[PDB]
RNA sequence: GAUGUCGGCUCAUCACAUCCUGGGGCUGAAGUAGGUCCCAAGGGUAUGGCUGUUCGCCAUUUAAAGUGGUACGCGAGCUGGGUUUAGAACGUCGUGAGACAGUUCGGUCCCUAUCUGCCGUGGGCGCUGGAGAACUGAGGGGGGCUGCUCCUAGUACGAGAGGACCGGAGUGGACGCAUCACUGGUGUUCGGGUUGUCAUGCCAAUGGCACUGCCCGGUAGCUAAAUGCGGAAGAGAUAAGUGCUGAAAGCAUCUAAGCACGAAACUUGCCCCGAGAUGAGUUCUCCCUGACCCUUUAAGGGUCCUGAAGGAACGUUGAAGACGACGACGUUGAUAGGCCGGGUGUGUAAGCGCAGCGAUGCGUUGAGCUAACCGGUACUAAUGAACCGUGAGGCUUAACCU
RNA sequence: AAUUCCUUGUCGGGUAAGUUCCGACCUGCACGAAUGGCGUAAUGAUGGCCAGGCUGUCUCCACCCGAGACUCAGUGAAAUU
RNA sequence: CACAGGUGGUCAGGUAGAGAAUACCAAGGCGCUUGAGAGAACUCGGGUGAAGGAACUAGGCAAAAUGGUGCCGUAACUUC
RNA sequence: AGCGUCGAGUCGGCCUGCGCGGAAGAU
RNA sequence: AGGACCGAACCGACUAAUGUUGAAAAAUUAGCGGAUGACUUGUGGCUGGGGGUGAAAGGCCAAUCAAACCGGGAGAUAGCU
């Protein structure tokens, strides 16, 4: 099946307004380091919840 | 429907007519014409011969 | 069933 | 879970004895045919056993009048009065359905001795 | 659970051997009969000379089942085949005067005291 | 409907999530830290912690089913020699899960699983 | 009259002494508090709201902790509300024990049936699955045919069509009370109750008994 | 410059000129059973043999196996048996090429859904401060079937045969909704037997592959064939019909004034959805009680301070689920995993010892293993925070209090 | 009858029921003897009918294992208008 | 098209096997140029299934079923 | 008309205006 | 010995399903027929369009066949859109 007539660019931008992305509310900042990371989420340091997890 | 000469086509009329006699019980049915007011009328003679020959065999008892 | 040219089956009435 | 255990196990008989599958058991139960209340006989090998605590249950198959008839009785259900171990089997599977298939010779179970 | 075509065997010695069932009577788009159900059957195997003939439309009651019964307190009781007593197609009484292997308590009506009688074992 | 079930079919067949999972607890147990994927580390808790309880204690029938579940003599060696004893008080909690962002080629989230006691 | 709300706990059996197995459904019926009682005058009908069941205090939201504490009850698991019968009168504050169906012989059980989630219209419908052989193409467990050549030229409301089964309020009604332990605060009742273990369950006095 | 046909399957919807069930008049209506007409569309309204068949005949059922419209409903839903595309043969026509409203064998059925429609499920704003719950009910949808037996009663009726009305119980068929207590199916995540081959150095013991290699059982979950429930009673207004009183018209008259009945039809009563019901409803509870400056000086703008109730986000997850959504938890913690105990299933593990030439048997031993099950456990992961959401909420008129 | 319109000709067999099938009759619309007639063992991915076994073809569907469908990240069409 | 297609000759290991069939391996080569999740309807490829057993359908379509070696034994008809 | 009695109209036919029944279909 | 039998390579294509904007302008999967012969296959050569070849289907003659392809007559003709 295909449509009959065209869409417009109204009906366009009508189905696109729910494609919108949505940012991060807000970044931890781990307590010994200070980087900002990622809720229950290491740092690029390889700290989390101010314990080194990872050596490097 | 005609079911001979006509019964396999997509389009089917009418035209086959079946006359039973309601006390005797004699069924009659004529195909052959595409109206099926002649048909009827064919069966019409067929029946009534055939009432014609109960009673002639009623007499040749 | 035959198909015609074009790709496209004959299921005309006839 | 505890509720539902309190209440099944208040339920269940105390009297079961112990049995494995390839022993010939007979089992009584009440007909309670008419207004008069009898106990009737069923004797067989039991083939399959279900342990669901009150739910449980075992099935015993007889050739009866030529015929093999088997039956699954509830372990605690009030109608089976007495189950008696005539005879003990020899076998290595829980479940005994091949002796549907077999009848005469190829129908018999060595008895275990010890 | 006899539906149509399903063959059963007789339980008396009315003379057949093997009867197919033809129709599940007891009601309109009815699927199934189980023990005390009457069904009609046709007779596709008899002896020589017996009481009924191949090809007879009759009644019959169906007494054994591979399906089998169920009892109020969850027991089941499972034969190993399916069998039937030819009945009367009129009267709907047993034709033969024997019944063969043991029977079920759902037979026990005033209909088929007849056949609980002369059953060896009703079990 | 799964209603009341357990396990990753992970787009694999039974025979491929076994020895897959075979290879990934070999690797766990050798390095004792391994990056992968959050839900194959899930599932990795489950197969690779129930063979430390199991070399708790010492025996050669604990010691060939060890074998039979890992096919690796370095593995059963390691867990009935170092990891066993290692983990004796503990009960339980033997391995550590923790989410390391997102991977380059696809957004897959991984994470790093590791042993506590490292 | 009024109902109590409830706990499904499981299915099981009772065995009665002439040898009939009962298929009965455990339901946990602890008191119920009642947390307001609505008139004529400010709510303009008769009916008792009732609580049931504990809850954390640190998930207890402060208008839901008001309420309570207005009441006077503990906080509960939820609200509900009965419809309160002519001559049929409760206080704040009072508690409700299973006691109330001692002499009641049939109820009625209300809860929400297990989900399905998407469903076919096979399962949904009992539509019949058309032919698996003799040449079917890609069309086994398909609905079919919706509406008509013309006239009306569109599809009906109320169409049976694919889509969400269960998860819904199901009552199943007249069902036998096998037995009211007040001891244990429990409803045996005879069949089979909506629902999956643990849901909330409301059992009312049988209305068509 | 294309509206694909017969029949079958699936799914239907409407009409009443009604097949059954329901209510009545007449009867050449003793009863049972009928004939005819009127009202009534709530529900229901067969399986097989033959044939491509619709139809029809036959067999056996049923309360009944209704009549029609919907592009002779329905091929962007399926089929392709018939509809003679292209091949071939028979009878027949023609000298022939070929052709028969004849017969026979064989013969490619495409489309990822834009809009309307329908089935489900969400985001935004509104409902005039914000928030968390519980409801009311304008409206809408679902359901409405009936057999058989017994009692009344072998009574009424009838010469006999036969055999009721009204009323009351039980048990079934079909359908529908739930559920896994039972009986079963499944259960490539549990246990075991076994064939061929390869590998772990080798024996033993295992693992890979061969459809889960072939099998035998089976947990949970799902599920029917399994088992619980339902159609209602009652009320109001009536259809055909039946009447009371009563004139027009001294009589008569169900009607013109009045009054009483009267059906599965209608409105309720039963179940479900339901305040976007913009006519946006009701009840309970909770939260916010700073300052200053401009102005185009009013439902104005700006700055500093403040950020409440609650929500959102993140993580552990669910008998919730395509994604959203919905539900339970987040250390003051049993949410999930692991661990312990039990249960279930399978069936007496490995090692060792004994007997036997050996296969193998016996003992340790109902052993070992055991998924989704049950009761516990903080061992592991659910981090302190941060974000959104404000600072008492317009005008007019009435009524009270002040 | 690969030929028969009437025709589902009539009788018999098979089936509970057979417009198909087999055996007959001859009333051959419109068979017929090298555009061969009648039979025929064997053979046939040949047409029709029947029987045993077998089975989800079906009564009436149920569960499970995988590949898509669904979500996320990357690339990225088509008929039609 | 970095395309489930087509293309002649030569070599011919082990175990089981009549075999160049088939199952598993040796030497050798390869994992097929998007992945990660979840585990709805529906489609495709499969496994199992209570009772019945062709009642389905134009039609046993498709599935299911049989299947090797040795021995015993084997009908009408026949051009032997 | 009602049951001799009875005590004011009554009986139908014709032509005419406007009405009633005959009058059942499918989103 | 056999235009013998069963059955691989090899040569075909009887059925079903998928696909039919395909992996593919004819294929894939499961079955299927022949498989010492009128067999199959490599290389080279010959037959040319009213002609070739055809165990005969109007089949094949470069994805084109009741008269191939290319260029020309040619801006054939078109009372038709
Ligand atoms: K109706
Ligand atoms: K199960
Ligand atoms: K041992
Ligand atoms: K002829
Ligand atoms: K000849
Ligand atoms: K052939
Ligand atoms: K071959
Ligand atoms: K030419
Ligand atoms: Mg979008
Ligand atoms: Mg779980
Ligand atoms: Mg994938
Ligand atoms: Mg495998
Ligand atoms: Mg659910
Ligand atoms: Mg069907
Ligand atoms: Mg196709
Ligand atoms: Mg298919
Ligand atoms: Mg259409
Ligand atoms: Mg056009
Ligand atoms: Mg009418
Ligand atoms: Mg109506
Ligand atoms: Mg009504
Ligand atoms: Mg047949
Ligand atoms: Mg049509
Ligand atoms: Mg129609
Ligand atoms: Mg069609
Ligand atoms: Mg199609
Ligand atoms: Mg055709
Ligand atoms: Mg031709
Ligand atoms: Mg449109
Ligand atoms: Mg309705
Ligand atoms: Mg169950
Ligand atoms: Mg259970
Ligand atoms: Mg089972
Ligand atoms: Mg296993
Ligand atoms: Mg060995
Ligand atoms: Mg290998
Ligand atoms: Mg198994
Ligand atoms: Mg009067
Ligand atoms: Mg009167
Ligand atoms: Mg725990
Ligand atoms: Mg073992
Ligand atoms: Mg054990
Ligand atoms: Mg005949
Ligand atoms: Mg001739
Ligand atoms: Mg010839
Ligand atoms: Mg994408
Ligand atoms: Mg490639
Ligand atoms: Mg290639
Ligand atoms: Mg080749
Ligand atoms: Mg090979
Ligand atoms: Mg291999
Ligand atoms: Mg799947
Ligand atoms: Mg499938
Ligand atoms: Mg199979
Ligand atoms: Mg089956
Ligand atoms: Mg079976
Ligand atoms: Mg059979
Ligand atoms: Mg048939
Ligand atoms: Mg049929
Ligand atoms: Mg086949
Ligand atoms: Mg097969
Ligand atoms: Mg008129
Ligand atoms: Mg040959
Ligand atoms: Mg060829
Ligand atoms: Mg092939
Ligand atoms: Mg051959
Ligand atoms: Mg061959
Ligand atoms: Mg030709
Ligand atoms: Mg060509
Ligand atoms: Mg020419
Ligand atoms: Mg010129
Ligand atoms: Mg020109």
């Amino acid at each position: 099946a295909v449509q009959q007539n065209k869409p417009t660019r109204s009906k366009r931008g009508m189905r696109r307004s729910h494609d919108a992305l949505t940012a991060v509310t807000s970044l931890s900042v781990d307590k010994t380091s200070g980087e900002k990371h990622l809720r229950h989420h290491i740092t690029a340091d390889g700290y989390y919840r101010g314990r080194k997890v990872i050596a490097k | 429907r005609t079911s001979g000469a006509g019964g396999q086509h997509v389009n089917r009329t009418e035209s086959a007519v079946r006359i039973t006699h309601i006390p005797t019980g004699i069924v009659t049915q004529c195909q052959n014409d595409r109206s099926q007011h002649k048909n009827k009328d064919q069966a019409m003679k067929q029946m009534k011969a055939k009432l014609y020959e109960l009673e002639m065999q009623k007499k040749n008892a | 069933m035959k198909i015609l040219h074009s790709a496209i089956y004959a299921t005309g009435i006839d | 879970s505890n509720i539902i255990k309190q209440l099944e196990q208040e339920q269940m008989k105390q009297d079961v004895p112990s049995f494995r599958p390839g022993d010939t058991v007979e089992v009584k139960v009440w007909v309670v045919e008419g207004s008069k209340k009898r106990l009737q006989a069923f004797e067989g090998v039991v083939i399959a056993i279900r342990n669901r605590g009150l739910h449980s249950a075992f099935t015993v198959r007889k050739i009866s009048n030529g015929e093999g008839v088997e039956r699954v009785f509830q372990t605690h259900s009030p109608v089976v009065d007495s189950i008696s171990v005539k005879r003990r089997g020899a076998v290595r599977k829980a479940k005994l359905y091949y002796l549907r298939e077999r009848t005469g010779k190829a129908a018999r179970i060595k008895e275990r001795l010890n | 659970m006899i539906q149509e075509q399903t063959m059963l065997n007789v339980a008396d010695n009315s003379g057949a051997r093997r009867v197919m069932c033809i129709k599940v009577l007891g009601g309109s788009h009815r699927r199934y009969a189980g023990v005390g159900d009457i069904i009609k059957i046709t007779i596709k195997e008899a002896i020589p000379r017996g009481k009924v003939k191949k090809g007879d439309v009759l009644k019959a009651v169906v007494v054994r089942t591979k399906k089998g019964v169920r009892r109020p307190d969850g027991s089941v009781i499972r034969f190993d085949g399916n069998a039937c007593v030819l009945l009367n197609n009129n009267s709907e009484q047993p034709i033969g005067t024997r019944i063969f292997g043991p029977v079920t308590r759902e037979l026990r009506s005033e209909k088929f005291m007849k056949i609980i009688s002369l059953a060896p074992e009703v079990l | 409907m799964r209603h009341r079930k357990s396990g990753r079919q992970l787009n694999r067949n039974s025979s491929h999530r076994q020895a897959m999972f075979r290879n990934m607890a070999g690797s766990l147990v050798r390095h004792e830290i391994i990056k992968t994927t959050l839900p194959k580390a899930k599932e990795l808790r489950r197969v690779v912690e129930p063979l430390i309880t199991l070399a708790k204690t010492d025996s050669v029938a604990n010691r060939r089913l060890a074998f039979a579940r890992t096919r690796d003599n370095e593995i059963v060696a390691k867990l009935f020699n170092e990891l066993g004893p290692r983990f004796a008080s503990r009960a339980g909690g033997y391995t550590r899960i923790l989410k390391c962002g997102f991977r380059a080629g696809d957004n897959a989230p991984m994470a790093y699983i590791e042993l506590v006691d490292r | 009259m009024i109902g109590l709300v409830g706990k499904k706990v499981g299915m099981t059996r009772i065995f009665t002494e002439d040898g009939v197995s009962i298929p009965v459904t455990v339901i946990e019926v602890e008191a119920n508090r009642v947390t307001q009682v609505k008139d004529l005058a400010n709510d303009g009908y008769r009916a008792i709201q009732v609580t049931t069941g504990a809850k954390k205090a640190n998930r207890v939201t402060k208008p839901e902790a008001g309420h309570f504490a207005k009441a006077g009850v503990e906080a509960g698991r939820g609200l509900w509300e009965f419809r309160l019968a002519e001559g049929e009168e409760f206080t704040v504050g009072q508690s409700i024990s299973v006691e109330l169906f001692a002499d009641v012989k049939k109820v009625d059980v209300t809860g929400t049936s297990k989900g399905k989630g998407f469903a076919g219209t096979v399962k949904r419908w009992n539509f019949r699955t058309q032919d698996a052989t003799h040449g079917n193409s890609l069309s086994h467990r398909v609905p079919g045919s919706i509406g008509q050549n013309q006239t009306p030229g569109k599809v009906f409301k109320g169409k049976k069509m694919a889509g969400q089964m269960g998860n819904e309020r199901v009552t199943v009604q007249s069902l036998d009370v096998v037995r009211v332990d007040a001891e244990r605060n429990l409803l045996l009742v005879k069949g089979a109750v909506p629902g999956a273990t643990g849901s909330d369950l409301i059992v009312k006095p049988a209305v068509k008994a």
